[PDB]
C-alpha cells in the first residue's frame, strides 16, 4: 500500500569555469629591395649576298 | 536580394534545477574583459619620450 515519492530532491553543483588567453605577435620589414632579372646584351646580323 | 536577413544579440539559459519553496537561485553569470593593442611606428623616432 505504499506509495513513492513525485519525484526526488537530487543535489545541485556549482560550476566554474575560467578561459584565459594571451596573444603577442611581432612583425619587421626592413632593407632595400633590388632588381634580380635584367635584359643583356644584343647582337645582330644583316646581308644581302645577291 | 531585397530580402534583408537579421542578425540577433542573445543571452539564453536552459537549466534543470530543484530547490525549497522561495528560494532565490542563480543560473547564469558572466564577467567578461577584452583588451587589444595595435602599435605601428617608425624603427628608431618612435620610442622617443612624448
Amino acid at each position: 500500500l505504499a506509495t513513492p515519492s513525485p519525484f526526488d530532491m537530487e543535489k545541485m553543483v556549482w560550476l566554474d569555469v575560467n578561459i584565459l588567453e594571451i596573444r603577442k605577435s611581432v612583425l619587421e620589414n626592413f632593407g632595400v629591395d633590388w632588381s634580380k632579372q635584367i635584359p643583356g646584351p644584343f647582337a645582330a646580323f644583316g646581308k644581302d649576298f645577291v | 536580394n531585397g530580402f534583408t536577413v537579421p542578425g540577433f544579440i542573445t543571452r539564453r539559459s536552459n537549466a534543470e534545477i530543484n530547490v525549497g519553496d522561495g528560494q532565490t537561485m542563480v543560473i547564469s553569470g558572466l564577467v567578461n574583459p577584452k583588451t587589444a593593442k595595435n602599435v605601428s611606428k617608425l624603427p628608431w623616432l618612435g620610442d622617443i619620450p612624448i
